């Protein structure tokens, strides 16, 4: 989400 | 037409540092372009090889480049 994280699987946003 | 004189693979610029974690992962540093031998596993990590090593690599720390012509620029 931020930058160079553990490479998580995206899903939704915050809204 | 048709090309029958390639025999090799493409490359992919390693945008950052990283190392192999899984038993079949590949290691590399920031600027170590790897040789994409295939694209197995998820559609986000490629399969490549660094002058001898190889394995999956998260494309987030990489980019896909074509075949360059020689490295000597001078």
């Amino acid at each position: 989400s931020p930058l160079l994280p553990k490479l998580p699987p995206k899903t939704y946003k915050r809204e | 037409g048709s090309r029958r004189a390639s025999v090799g693979s493409m490359e992919a610029i390693a945008k950052y540092d990283f190392k192999a974690t899984a038993d079949d992962e590949l290691s590399f540093k920031r600027g170590d372009i790897l040789k994409v031998l295939n694209e197995e596993c998820d559609q986000n990590w490629y399969k490549a090889e660094l002058n001898g090593k190889d394995g999956f690599i998260p494309k987030n720390y990489i980019e896909m480049k074509p075949h360059p012509e020689f490295i000597v620029t001078d």
